[PDB]
RNA sequence: CGCGACCUCAGAUCAGACGUGGCGACCCGCUGAAUUUAAGCAUAUUAGUCAGCGGAGGAAAAGAAACUAACCAGGAUUCCCUCAGUAACGGCGAGUGAACAGGGAAGAGCCCAGCGCCGAAUCCCCGCCCCGCGGGGCGCGGGACAUGUGGCGUACGGAAG
RNA sequence: CGGCCCCCGGCGCGCGCCCGGGUCUUCCCGGAGUCGGGUUGCUUGGGAAUGCAGCCCAAAGCGGGUGGUAAACUCCAUCU
């Protein structure tokens, strides 16, 4: 019984599983370079912004350390990518202690 | 691996041991002159990923730029024009400061066409630029051809036409919704296409 | 310093790579043999150092190299910034030399930034293996005593009379 | 400056409109240039023919023309695939390739397939120097024609179903009627809605 | 201190090359008003045009998706017909106002940096002769560039062993 | 229609370069003061900012851009 309208719209045709393309592909992880950005962190150090970040991650507030990060980076979604992965390098250097 | 590490590091330009040289080079440039010769261009992986080759021909210009956007050279302000034009001090400059760079930097050689340019320093007045240069007529560049295509003469002076890296950024050009704006060829061709009226001959 | 970096600059000059005048006649025995003798392999090792950074590099995190000798003046700072922290970190050991054109003229070129070792020749591996430790003691078993330094903030010699005349002036109060 | 019952009229000519104008005094100019650029070329090429390569069969976009074929761009690898030829042969053999052509159904894809290869019974290829690696005998007893012409294989073909005639019976005539889209947009519009209703169950405790 | 290696630099009527200027019909980048219309007139309009300034070519610009779509999915750019004087903008006044679909013209595709292997297998100049036109080459020897990275294979449609 | 002169693209000896294909296994896989956000000017039909530019803040890698009403969550679509 097809319809064109409703929730199980249109024309009943099959469907092909297939490989999906190589650009589709983009930020993998690929370790060789997860080796560069964990060997930077120690010889480079962080930024002012994130100094400040946790040390008001690891005590005051966490709803206002979100909210120091979504003022200094632009969106919302940048900023939980931001705060719950700072919290992620105070925790291993604070459980790796 | 290198220049993957001379990426990185570069890329983040805010902890303590970036902008130490970050900005003692600053200085060490504000003290030279405005347009000058680098001999090698002092951030090698990002000159050669805009098409550097360190070999025979190839020349690197640091310049100088002002920075802020331009005021209206008016005689004491006096615009002489309706009240939405009276805009002495708060214009911007629809071409970006980036291809004034480069601009000046092919400006002043006229024997010199430009690849591309990149960025090097500012300070609060100055936004310093690298500029990396082709020597058309060498014969180094006249041979080798996968680089036959800037002997060209269609290729004279890119900047005061806008075709490189920089300068195109503020053409409005590109593909999509966001920007059919300029849907023919450039800005003022759609506005020819638009805004002529194409009466047929069995009109 | 100038006295244990004379023999590594001595070790290896006998490590020195191929130039001119003995590329030219390497291909010409090679091929007035290849049509007479056929010899399967004359080189099975090459005794040499490598050179340049983008070599030197790769050739740590594959830990395919012995000692990694380091300059001093580059063109852009950081270039080299990271090849002490990634040396460490993998476990090859690395020591600074002084001048980036002392180290140049191992190979016939004017600056060359870096060079390593990749396989010392065994009869004198001991020659490497007296100094490797002298190198790795000195940088690699001092990394949180290298780390942790700041540099400069010392200041000038007219700059610095003046403020200690001013602890003269405290302690003539004290005598 | 109006008058008695009329249209209202905004004609765009406030506009300078007399310094970009297009007399198509030309057009029969231009016509019959662009056919000296047809005669002069499908003669001085081969006996390839004009009008390009074979394109694929190709569905329309709007819901307002999904309902019919159309020559599109290129054959896209896939079809390239499960008809096993090269890609990089495939362009100098006669066949457009666009390799950003996605393939989302089994329907469509061996609808090219079959094309394909039909394509390649029916061309004949020349060797350089007759020792043929390959291709056949005297070429194809001769190349009976010169070039041809509108498209390889007849790109549009809408072909249809005959669909002859049929009984009613007694399922078909009761049910599948008005009443089954009204309902079927009240599962369109009321959907999500009672995925909400039923976590109020499963709140309720 | 004297010698030397480099690094940043100068000087030259050094050897050899190169750029400026003119035209501007079409093209490209930037700056860009007012008369006019609104029956007045400040937003708007005229207009992103006139003028000004700089760039070129026989065409230029554009270009091989950081796309259009939301169904049975299309597939670089440019141009014409339609979309359409429509969505939308506007003292929602005067007025300005696209694009996707669809049909045609033409339809050509590709390169690199980077990650890696090959002992820089790369290039310029200089001198000799091969030997050929009105000259450009593979040979033969000598100075450079270049390891802060030349050349082969390589590009996201996947690639390498 | 001829004859007369000069120039064009396409014979064949001596040049010069010169192994591609399908499966399996493993390995590699990407452009930053840039993207984006805040504000300000210009601009567009782009309307809760379409493009552009200045100044500030300045990214991440199952990440990022887009999906034409601001936003949070949740899938998906396409693209790199
Ligand atoms: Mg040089
Ligand atoms: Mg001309």
């Amino acid at each position: 019984y097809p319809m064109a309208v409703g929730l199980n719209k249109g024309h009943k045709v099959t469907k092909n599983v297939s490989k999906p393309r190589h650009s589709r592909r983009r930020g993998r992880l690929t370790k060789h370079t997860k080796f560069v950005r964990d060997m930077i962190r120690e010889v480079c150090g962080f930024a002012p912004y994130e100094r400040r970040a946790m040390e008001l991650l690891k005590v005051s507030k966490d709803k206002r350390a979100l909210k120091f990060i979504k003022k200094r980076v632009g969106t919302h979604i940048r900023a939980k990518r931001k705060r719950e992965e700072l919290s992620n390098v105070l925790a291993a250097m604070r459980k790796a202690a | 691996g290198a220049y993957k590490y001379i990426q990185e590091l570069w890329r983040k330009k805010q902890s303590d041991v970036m902008r130490f040289l970050l900005r003692v080079r600053c200085w060490q440039y504000r003290q030279l002159s405005a347009l000058h010769r680098a001999p090698r261009p002092t951030r090698p992986d990002k000159a050669r990923r805009l098409g550097y080759k360190a070999k025979q021909g190839y020349v690197i210009y640091r310049i100088r730029v002002r920075r802020g956007g331009r005021k209206r050279p008016v005689p004491k302000g006096a615009t002489y024009g309706k009240p939405v034009h009276h805009g002495v001090n708060q214009l911007k400059f629809a071409r970006s400061l980036q291809s004034v760079a480069e601009e000046r930097a092919g400006r002043h050689c006229g024997a010199l066409r430009v690849l591309n340019s990149y960025w090097v320093g500012e300070d609060s007045t100055y936004k310093f630029f690298e500029v990396i240069l082709i020597d058309p007529f060498h014969k180094a560049i006249r041979r080798n051809p996968d680089t036959q295509w800037i002997t060209k003469p269609v290729h004279k002076h890119r900047e005061m036409r806008g075709l490189t890296s920089a300068g195109r950024k503020s053409r409005g050009l590109g593909k999509g919704h966001k920007f059919h704006h300029t849907i023919g060829g450039s800005r003022r061709a759609a506005w020819r296409r638009r805004n002529t009226l194409q009466l047929h001959r069995y009109r | 310093d100038r006295q244990t970096a004379t023999q590594l600059l001595k070790l290896a000059h006998k490590y020195r790579p191929e130039t001119k005048q003995e590329k030219k006649q390497r291909l010409l025995a090679r091929a007035e043999k290849k049509a007479a003798g056929k010899g399967d392999v004359p080189t099975k090792r090459p005794p040499v150092l490598r050179a340049g950074v983008n070599t030197v590099t790769t050739l740590v995190e594959n830990k395919k190299a012995q000692l990694v000798v380091i300059a001093h003046d580059v063109d852009p700072i950081e270039l080299v910034v990271f090849l002490p922290a990634l040396c460490r970190k993998m476990g090859v050991p690395y020591c600074i030399i002084k001048g980036k054109a002392r180290l140049g003229r191992l190979v016939h070129r004017k600056t060359c930034t870096t060079v390593a070792f990749t396989q010392v020749n065994s009869e004198d591996k001991g020659a490497l293996a007296k100094l490797v430790e002298a190198i790795r003691t000195n940088y690699n078993d001092r990394y949180d005593e290298i780390r942790r330094h700041w540099g400069g903030n010392v200041l000038g010699p007219k700059s610095v009379a003046r403020i200690a005349k001013l602890e003269k002036a405290k302690a003539k109060e004290l005598a | 400056a109006p008058s008695r019952n009329g249209m209202v009229l905004k004609p765009h000519f406030h506009k300078d409109w007399q310094r970009r104008v297009a007399t198509w005094f030309n057009q029969p100019a231009r016509k019959i240039r662009r056919r000296k650029a047809r005669q002069a070329k499908a003669r001085r090429i081969a006996p390839r023919p004009a009008s390009g390569p074979i394109r694929p069969i190709v569905r329309c976009p709007t819901v307002r023309y999904h309902t019919k074929v159309r020559a599109g761009r290129g054959f896209s690898l896939e079809e390239l695939r499960v008809a096993g030829i090269h890609k990089k042969v495939a362009r100098t053999i006669g066949i457009s390739v666009d390799p950003r052509r996605r393939n989302k159904s089994t329907e469509s894809l061996q609808a090219n397939v079959q094309r394909l290869k039909e394509y390649r019974s029916k061309l004949i290829l020349f060797p350089r120097k007759p020792s043929a690696p390959k291709k056949g005998d005297s070429s194809a007893e001769e190349l009976k024609l010169a070039t041809q012409l509108t498209g390889p294989v007849m790109p549009v073909r809408n072909v249809y179903k005959k669909e002859k005639a049929r009984v009613i019976t007694e399922e078909e005539k009761n049910f599948k009627a008005f009443a089954s889209l009204r309902m079927a947009r009240a599962n369109a519009r009321l959907f999500g809605i009672r995925a909400k209703r039923a976590k109020e169950a499963a709140e309720q405790d």
